[PDB]
């Protein structure tokens, strides 16, 4: 149940990195399907920190994206990787 | 002010 959070790459305040992890934790408690997890996190960050955020949630992917400075995080919640970033 | 980033899963 209690998945270990492990931050792999962050360009954001330590405040928001804790918010990300906590918000992803709530999303994984509520939803099982990766697109629904990603939607919950994206929509919460659009609210809590203003648009436009994007979120990818998965067990196997690589990515290359462009993000505003101080608005990028990539972390594992258990065995699930979460990419969350602002662009636009 | 923007930056490019890679990610990759284990
Ligand atoms: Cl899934």
């Amino acid at each position: 149940c209690d998945r270990k959070a492990v931050i792999k790459n962050a360009d954001m305040s330590e405040e928001m990195q804790q918010d990300s992890v906590e918000c992803a934790t709530q999303a994984l408690e509520k939803y099982n399907i990766e697109k629904d997890i990603a939607a919950h996190i994206k929509k919460e960050f659009d609210k809590k920190y203003n648009p436009t955020w994007h979120c990818i949630v998965g067990r196997n992917f690589g990515s290359y994206v462009t993000h505003e400075t101080k608005h990028f995080i990539y972390f594992y919640l258990g065995q699930v990787a979460i990419l969350l970033f602002k662009s636009g | 002010p923007t930056k490019d980033s890679y990610t990759l899963t284990e």
